[PDB]
């Protein structure tokens, strides 16, 4: 298995211990991460998307180019940029119009797209292709903990370009989760959004905290320890959306975040200094105390 | 032609007659044995492969026999002489594409007794040459009589 | 009250229109087949916490209030697809509000965040560039002290200048070369 | 300039009146096509379709019921055995297999007929024509 | 004899001449060979268009016409008995479909539509000059019919052509006849109980001299055409002797194995031994033996000895003249709707689940309680349209009963309990035929059932009491509500019954989009089917009420009636011939027919083969697949095909 | 006619053209029903053939004398919106294709017997009363408009441009007096923004019609649809309260209409129509009831999607047959369910729209009932 690893933002430049923990749970996996050099923004479809299509399908397909040159499938651990990346790439194989307008920019570059990458999410690569059992059979510290799984909007939908089942009553995550020996506890409005989308953290931050807040409220009283996301974005949203809520509106959860790398991480036997943990907002140090 | 047959057209101008050719397809004129309850092909193969039965008709046995859509006239010494007719005497009055005609009968039969469940793709894939199986003799009247380049 | 002067017969059609080819025509086009049943509205999350009523929005497009462009409500979207997932009229939701912003974007309502994103991404190649920290942080967890990104990498990034260019998305924004930044 | 000249063959029970019903429901779709009704796919062979790309067809296509779906039970399978020998026999021939295309379309299925008329006209018009009636009159 | 055409455009109106320029096309077809008058008229099969056609085949003396309109499987039988008036053959005659293939499918290319429908003239010419005058073949009817299918439907249709005096067949899957009707309590608008119409028309239809009603069985079979149909059925062992048994019902009471009602939704349990509902036509009755495990406590408790574990199925061999589908509908499974929690949630039923609960011999005897505890709720929603107008479970159409049937549900639950409040959630109330929008309005006034326009986003249970939450937008306040209930009901649509593929594939017809079984034409023949002597009747032709199933039993039975009044009908003469003094023997025909028509047989003591014209179908298989030419079959000849072929780029000499 | 948008003329002038010569068929056009005495299976019936003042074994509906006649009369057939003569033919596919002289207003100037070849015309011409025997009635005499001068707030016979949609039928129809022209009666020019009304006499206690026509939602529609066919330009609103499209097609017809045709739909029904008496023009007051805000567009036409009433014969046809009417005023079936085309009259059947409001499919479905049960 040899993909092209897609970094994005927020990972690499900020929660850089969510990149070590998918490097090394990858390569416990069977999966090479091949680096995108010259990689950049998928970009952010939030506002290049709701900014100008052409701009963001463009550079999108720019992205795609990079892999399509190495001749390698893309691989990413956000749910924002598989949105982009995957939701490109399905309209530049599927609408002709927008391939030709694309190829024209793209071909001022040098490049342009012929339609062979597919854009893979890690969670789904590991559930349909690798198999949960592989990941409980690397497991060298079972976590005791309850789990707020928070899925993510762009994950699972749309539904009818993604194919990844029901985004209404998924299972894809509670049991990636379970293998780790963790709990994936049932919450109100689990599928609900986390707020951040469509620019809504910078333009709205208080209607995207007041999601964020039902959310952690919800996993909290169904007897969460914790919250596992497969979105820097989310993650960012859970952990600094916390520090925003105790600033404005004065309400103290305290609530661990985890990437669901770093998750699987700490159950594949990884140092919890490689995982970065520091960074986060949230002190993870609580729930360091009962895995 | 056989020589009695350009005798008789010869002949028939001479006496201010209009000349008629036979109008049949090969099989009357063959004496191999065809089964009442009608023709079925299991498999398709090559002249060399196999080893013939006598008796028995060649399209039945699986070799590709032009006698069924080929003019009846000459005897039908080839499947006589134990090798399906190449059809050399071209089609009936009534067919004026003899290989289009043979392809449809040869894929109508095939796999004929498995009708619903056998493999269409079978076919296409046997016959290497398929030009030179259907068309020896006539693809200059063909619909499609050239290849195009 | 409303008149028949204060609405625009076209405006679906130049929403339709921003929509061709990106996302497409059938797309876009799509929410002339809403039927109002207000499935979007009470799947909305954010609906729930403010004055946004998604089957408005498809409403005034249909209707011809284009003061839905100048709309603060049409930002409130998290575009979480809840409503494209359940319409029972195939109505792309999250992809029309998405093209409807496109225009809001080209009337000038923009916010300044989106705009400093934007220009982050076309300047340093990255909405969330490296930072001094993020060197120090990386080669202490056994990464590259810098990515195999963009910020990186000048051809890229001049790569990049001239897609922006090409597409005007420099002039969308309001982003000057000579100057380095926003302009106004 | 120049546009396909498209041949039709579909069998009275389904596909000409899944064209029917695309005609009632107006669904639009290129002018290139000529249908000729037949009774079921089974009356097709390849004589019939030869002699369409003889007289200058750019495309062919042919319809009939879905596989078990037959107004006569099973003449659709025999014409999918002779469709199949048909596809390769053309290659031989320098005629492309893609000016060729044979559907199965229900009495109702008036949405996919339209679908196939545009996607079949989108392919010969990219092919461009067919020089078998050029080289033939030379 | 030398063609003579008269060739004739029609515009439809604007349907044709709005988009192809039909005197144009006239014109045209005045250029063509052996074309002697090219005329074009708006409406070709009005009384000025056929007069002007027998008026020309007289003065011109032509002995080939073409009509340039609708598709032939429109008014090809108006057009050949129009010519046949005039002295035509009428397969002289051939159809140019110059509206549906063209007109209609290319509004927006005028020119090209034009030109296309100048060679769609050219090819129908071409095919013309080659057509044969031909006899239609008159076959003899059978003067019996066949009813699929013993619901509110079936019953009147039987009843009907049983009344006028034809032998009639009725053939019913489950033990017992009554369909969907059976398992309502009452019936919109009148709110009579479905016994009240159903029960005496079940008694009726199983004592009847003329009709043959066979319970629990299923057809197996359908061999032949129009007039001359072989059936076979299939009756099912009940494993006890039918003429024996009295329904007395002692055999239930001992039996003890429970197995879930299929008639009760899955809501009540039946026995092994059992009567689909007391009121059940024929009153025997019947054992299944996927549970029963042959204890013998029924046979010690039945009097007349009537049980018969030995009993085998029989197949009955029928002859019938026409034949009527009315196998009626299944409601639509709400599971995949997983925002409503179906199958999930104890208090989300289907409409007809509530039919159930609410009738007075259901299984919790008429009372509308919760699974969750056994309660009575206190306040109830319908969510309407579920498996109806939505594009994601792949139903676009309208269900057509679910306004009404919530309606009236919710008034006999307001009876029953005044107290209980009680929403509809809807879109459109369609309460269209007579009474249904006085009912609309009592139902509000009278019985104070609240409305919320907006279809709802999702169910929500709360686990602590199961009590439902209903999300969803007041469309006509602009504002999101979220109302708790003690159980919400969905207004389930209605699909296709599970076994109508099997009915498909055995009658030979067609479905339209929304599955049901196709009309011949929504107005010209609304109860015939495009296969001649099959017709349909009630929900399997589409969603409808009962008033509008028994009307087209009625009807279905005045057409199905005609063929066996007259005791004669003319089929296709388009059947396949072989020319003995072409066919070699070759054997590759008889294979290929599924009739066994082509026959290897001994003509001048030399081997040739033969069709059998009463098993050809006419599908014109062997003639395409014959090697030799000697097969053809009528009005579809090869040399027939060729020229209409060459008719897109060429005229003929 | 929806939901297929064939041409009326298709599906039925064949079926006029076969009733007309079918052997088992004796057609009386132009003749009432004046007497039914005895019961089921012994009807004694007296048919007035009423004198057309033409012998219709010499007419061949020529049309000539039409050209010539100097009486003009208008057309009940377009509803007013034409202009025929007193020698006429109801439209040209008319069967039988007879013509008759209206002596209401025919002067007998004998212009008409000047350019009569056959010499068909006799003005002394009396009606014929045939005597029938019969074993079963079957009433088919369908319905009529409602008639919306009575709703004043609409404007309809004070408004030259508010018109009914029976009216646009005409109008719009290919052999109609505008010769299938949408135009407005105030200056004859074509309306680029039309509003449809619906449930104009119908579901209105104060008109005394509270039940639903079931056939207007589905005809405005497919008008809406034929007019964009035509002009592609025209605005198209329709002020609605429930889009009733319950039938085969139907509600799919209702998502092409707004999908494909661009129909737009207001969820409204309007309080009042009113006229800019310097232009014609029309404005609908209207709350748009999902916005929850008042709407005053401006139209050049406005179109009453008017209900469905009984005939206005049918007061003489129910005293002669002995049948009863519903609460609508159409005639009662014996049974909704029970016997739906029956009445309580043995020997006596319903069939068609004269039984309640329906739509062609339906009505066509009746007559085979009524075939079998009579
Ligand atoms: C919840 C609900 C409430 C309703 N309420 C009303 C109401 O109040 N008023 C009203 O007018 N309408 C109502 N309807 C609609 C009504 O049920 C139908 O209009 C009516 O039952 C149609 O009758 P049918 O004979 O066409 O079909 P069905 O009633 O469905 O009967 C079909 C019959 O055919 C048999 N059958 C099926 N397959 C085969 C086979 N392969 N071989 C032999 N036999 C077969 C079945 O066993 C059954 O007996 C309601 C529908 C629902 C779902
Ligand atoms: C504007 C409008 C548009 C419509 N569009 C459509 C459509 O697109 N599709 C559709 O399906 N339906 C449509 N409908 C409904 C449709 O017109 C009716 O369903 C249909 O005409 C009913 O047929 P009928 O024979 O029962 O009644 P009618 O068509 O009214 O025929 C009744 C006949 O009986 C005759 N008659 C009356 N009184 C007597 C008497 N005393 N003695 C003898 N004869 C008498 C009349 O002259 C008439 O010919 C529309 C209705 C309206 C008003
Ligand atoms: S062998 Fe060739 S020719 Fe002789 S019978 Fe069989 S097919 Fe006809
Ligand atoms: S090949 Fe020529 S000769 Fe030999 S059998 Fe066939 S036709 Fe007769
Ligand atoms: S759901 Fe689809 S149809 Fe219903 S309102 Fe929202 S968009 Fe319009
Ligand atoms: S997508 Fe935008 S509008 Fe549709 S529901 Fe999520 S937020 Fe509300
Ligand atoms: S035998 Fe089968 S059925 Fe008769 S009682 Fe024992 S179990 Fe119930
Ligand atoms: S079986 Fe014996 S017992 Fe059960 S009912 Fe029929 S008769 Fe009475
Ligand atoms: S009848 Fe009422 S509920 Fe049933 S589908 Fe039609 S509209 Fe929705
Ligand atoms: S296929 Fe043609 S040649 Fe062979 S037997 Fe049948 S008819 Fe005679
Ligand atoms: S034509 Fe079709 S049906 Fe008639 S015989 Fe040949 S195969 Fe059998
Ligand atoms: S039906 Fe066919 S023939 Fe009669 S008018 Fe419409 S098109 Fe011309
Ligand atoms: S006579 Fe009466 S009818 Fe003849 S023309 Fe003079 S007016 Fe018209
Ligand atoms: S002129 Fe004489 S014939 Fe010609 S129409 Fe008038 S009446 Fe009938
Ligand atoms: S059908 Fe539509 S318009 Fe006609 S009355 Fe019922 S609702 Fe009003
Ligand atoms: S009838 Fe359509 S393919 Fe046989
Ligand atoms: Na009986």
């Amino acid at each position: 298995m040899k993909y092209a690893f897609f970094l994005g933002c927020i990972m690499p430049n900020r929660y850089a211990g969510v990149e070590a923990a998918t490097r090394t749970v990858m390569e416990k996996l069977g999966v090479e991460l091949v680096d995108m050099t010259g990689a950049s923004c998928c970009p952010a479809p939030g506002v290049f998307g709701s900014f100008d299509q052409k701009t963001w399908l463009t550079l999108a397909a720019r992205n795609l180019c990079i892999a399509e040159e190495m001749g390698v499938d893309i691989v990413t651990v956000c749910n924002g940029c598989y949105g982009s990346l995957f939701e490109a790439a399905h309209l530049l194989h599927d609408n002709k119009e927008a391939l030709n307008f694309v190829n024209e920019k793209l071909d001022k570059v040098g490049k342009e797209y012929k339609g062979n990458v597919k854009v893979r999410h890690f969670a789904e690569l590991i559930y349909n292709d690798i198999g949960v059992d592989k990941i409980a059979e690397k497991v060298e510290r079972p976590l005791n903990i309850n789990v707020g799984v928070h899925y993510g909007c762009h994950f699972l939908k749309p539904t009818d370009v993604k194919h990844l089942g029901s985004a209404e009553r998924p299972v894809m995550l509670d049991e990636i989760v379970e293998a780790t020996g963790a709990k994936s506890v049932p919450y109100a409005d689990k599928m609900m959004c986390c707020g951040a989308g469509g620019g809504v953290r910078a333009r709205e931050l208080e209607l995207s905290l007041d999601m964020t807040n039902e959310k952690i409220e919800n996993m909290i009283k169904a007897g969460a320890d914790c919250t596992v996301n497969v979105c820097p974005f989310c993650h960012l949203q859970f952990d600094r959306g916390q520090i925003e809520i105790k600033e404005k509106f004065g309400k103290e959860y305290n609530f661990p975040v985890l990437h669901l790398s770093q998750l699987l991480g700490l159950a594949m036997g990884m140092d919890p200094k490689d995982l970065a943990l520091s960074v986060h907002q949230i002190s993870v140090d609580p729930l360091l105390k009962k895995i | 032609p056989n020589p009695e047959m350009i005798a008789e057209v010869v002949k028939a101008l001479l006496e201010g007659k209009e000349p008629e050719l036979p109008k049949k397809n090969l099989c009357e004129e063959c004496a191999r044995k065809k089964s009442e309850e009608g023709v079925a092909i299991e498999t398709i193969k090559r002249n060399y492969e196999g080893n013939p039965d006598p008796e028995k008709c060649l399209l039945e046995q699986g070799y590709i026999c032009l006698g069924i859509a080929t003019r009846e006239g000459c005897g039908a010494p080839c499947p006589s002489s134990g090798v399906p007719c190449s059809g050399c005497s071209g089609p009936t009055d009534a067919v004026v594409d003899q290989g289009a005609k043979m392809i449809s009968a040869l894929c109508s039969d095939f796999g004929i007794d498995n009708d619903r469940d056998v493999d269409p793709m079978i076919l296409p894939k046997s016959i290497k040459d398929k030009i030179g199986s259907f068309y020896k003799f006539t693809l200059p009247s063909a619909f499609v009589p050239i290849r195009l380049k | 009250m409303i008149y028949s002067s204060d609405l625009n017969k076209n405006l679906a059609s130049q929403i339709i229109e921003a929509g061709t080819p990106i996302p497409g025509d059938d797309v876009v086009s799509s929410l002339k087949a809403c039927y109002q049943c207000g499935t979007c509205t009470g799947s909305c999350p954010s609906g729930r916490r403010t004055s946004y009523r998604t089957r408005k929005v498809i409403r005034k497009a249909l209707l011809g209030m284009d003061d839905v462009l100048d709309s603060d409500d049409i930002w409130k979207c998290t575009t979480c697809y809840t409503c494209y997932e359940r319409c029972p009229r195939d109505v792309k939701v999250t992809e029309i509000i998405k093209t409807i912003r496109n225009l809001a974007a080209q009337k000038g309502n923009m916010a300044k965040a989106h705009k400093m994103t934007a220009m982050y991404v076309l300047k340093y190649g990255h909405a969330v560039p490296a930072n001094k920290n993020t060197a120090e942080l990386r080669k202490s967890i056994g990464l590259s002290e810098k990515a195999p990104i963009a910020q990186f990498s000048e051809k890229d990034l001049n790569e990049m200048n001239t897609l922006i260019k090409e597409l005007g998305f420099d002039e969308l924004i309001g982003f000057d070369w000579e100057k380095g930044a926003l302009k106004e | 300039e120049w546009e396909p000249k498209i041949i039709g063959f579909c069998c009275n029970w389904c596909t000409y009146g899944g064209a029917d019903t695309a005609g009632v429901g107006r669904m639009q779709y290129p002018p290139s096509i000529r249908i000729i009704r037949v009774m079921c796919s089974g009356r097709i062979e390849p004589s019939l379709i030869l002699k369409a790309f003889k007289e200058g067809a750019d495309g062919v296509f042919v319809g009939g019921c879905h596989l078990g779906d037959c107004h006569y039970d099973s003449g659709n399978y025999k014409w999918q055995r002779r469709v199949m020998m048909l596809y390769e026999l053309l290659e031989e021939l320098g005629i492309e297999k893609e000016r060729l295309n044979h559907e199965w379309i229900s009495a109702s299925e008036g949405e996919k007929f339209q679908n196939t008329m545009k996607d079949f006209y989108n392919k010969i018009e990219a092919l461009g024509p067919c020089k078998l009636k050029e080289e033939l009159d030379k | 004899e030398e063609p003579r055409i008269g060739v004739y455009v029609c515009h439809c109106g604007v349907n044709i001449g709005g988009t192809v320029d039909c005197p144009d096309v006239t014109e045209f077809a005045k250029t063509l060979k052996n074309v002697v008058v090219a005329r074009d008229y708006k409406y070709m099969c009005a009384d000025p268009g056929q007069e002007m056609i027998k008026k020309d085949i007289k003065e011109h003396n032509l002995n080939r016409v073409v009509v340039a309109a609708c598709s032939p499987r429109l008014h090809e039988p108006t057009f050949r008995r129009c010519v046949a008036e005039a002295g035509l053959n009428p397969f002289l005659f051939e159809f140019a479909n110059i509206r549906e293939h063209c007109s209609w499918v290319h509004m927006h290319e005028k020119e090209k539509a034009t030109e296309k429908a100048k060679d769609l003239v050219r090819m129908a010419v071409a095919k013309a000059r080659l057509l044969e005058p031909l006899e239609f073949i008159k076959v003899g009817v059978t003067q019996r019919a066949l009813v699929i299918g013993g619901g509110v439907a079936g019953i009147q249709t039987a009843l009907d052509l049983g009344d006028m005096g034809f032998e009639t067949i009725l053939v019913e899957k489950t033990p017992s006849v009554g369909g969907r009707m059976a398992q309502l309590d009452k019936t919109f608008p009148t709110n009579d109980c479905s016994i009240c119409i159903l029960a005496p028309k079940m008694v009726d239809v199983a004592k009847h001299p003329n009709v043959k009603l066979y319970a629990y069985s299923e057809v197996v079979d359908v061999q032949g055409y129009v007039g001359n149909f072989k059936v076979k059925i299939m009756k099912k062992a009940r494993y006890i002797d039918e003429t024996k048994c009295t329904g007395c019902g002692q055999c239930s009471e001992v039996c003890p194995i429970d197995v879930p009602n299929e008639f009760d939704m899955g809501i009540g349990m039946r026995k092994a031994i059992y009567k689909p509902f007391p009121q059940a036509v024929p009153a025997k009755y019947t054992i299944d033996k996927e549970h029963c495990i042959e204890c013998g406590l029924c046979a010690k408790v039945c009097g007349p000895n009537a049980i018969d574990f030995d009993q085998e199925p029989e197949i009955i061999e029928a002859e019938v003249g026409t034949i009527i589908c009315a196998i009626g509908y299944d409601a639509f499974d709400p599971t995949v709707r997983e925002e409503y929690g179906y199958g999930v949630y104890d208090n989300v039923v289907t409409a007809l689940e509530l039919e159930r609960m609410i009738n007075a011999s259901g299984p919790t005897g008429g009372k509308v309680i919760r699974l969750s505890d056994g309660q009575k709720p206190k306040r109830i929603a319908f969510i309407q349209c579920v498996g109806s107008r939505d594009a994601k479970v792949g139903n676009k159409y309208c269900s057509n009963v679910c306004c009404m049937y919530a309606m009236k549900n919710s008034q006999l639950i307001k009876e029953k309990s005044p107290d209980t409040e009680i929403d509809i959630y809807y879109m459109d109330i369609r309460a269209f035929s007579k009474g249904y929008e006085e009912f609309y309005e009592r139902s509000a006034k009278q019985y104070g059932i609240k409305f919320m326009r907006g279809r709802p986003s999702q169910v929500i249970e709360d686990p602590e009491t199961g009590n439902l939450v209903v999300r969803a937008e007041d469309t006509l306040l602009g504002e999101i509500l979220e109302k708790e209930y003690d159980l919400v009901v969905l207004s389930v649509g209605m699909v296709p019954t599970k076994s109508a593929d099997e009915v498909q594939k055995i009658l030979g017809i067609s479905r339209t989009p929304d599955q049901f079984f196709m009309e011949a034409h929504p107005k010209l023949r609304p109860v015939d089917t495009a296969t001649d002597g099959v017709y349909l009747a009630g929900a399997c032709q589409g969603p409808k009420d009962i008033p509008a199933s028994v009307a087209q039993g009625s009807a279905a039975a005045s057409r199905a009636a005609i063929p066996l009044a007259k005791g004669e009908v003319e089929v296709e003469p388009i059947i396949a011939s072989v020319d003995a003094e072409i066919c070699g023997g070759c054997g590759v025909c008889v294979k290929q027919c599924p009739y066994g028509a082509p026959r290897l047989v001994e003509k001048d003591g030399k081997v040739v083969a033969e069709v059998i014209s009463a098993l050809c179908k006419g599908c014109g298989t062997c003639p395409a697949g014959c090697p030799s030419g000697a097969l053809e079959q009528d009005h579809f000849k090869t040399i027939q095909l060729f020229k209409q072929i060459e008719g897109m780029f060429r005229d003929t000499a």
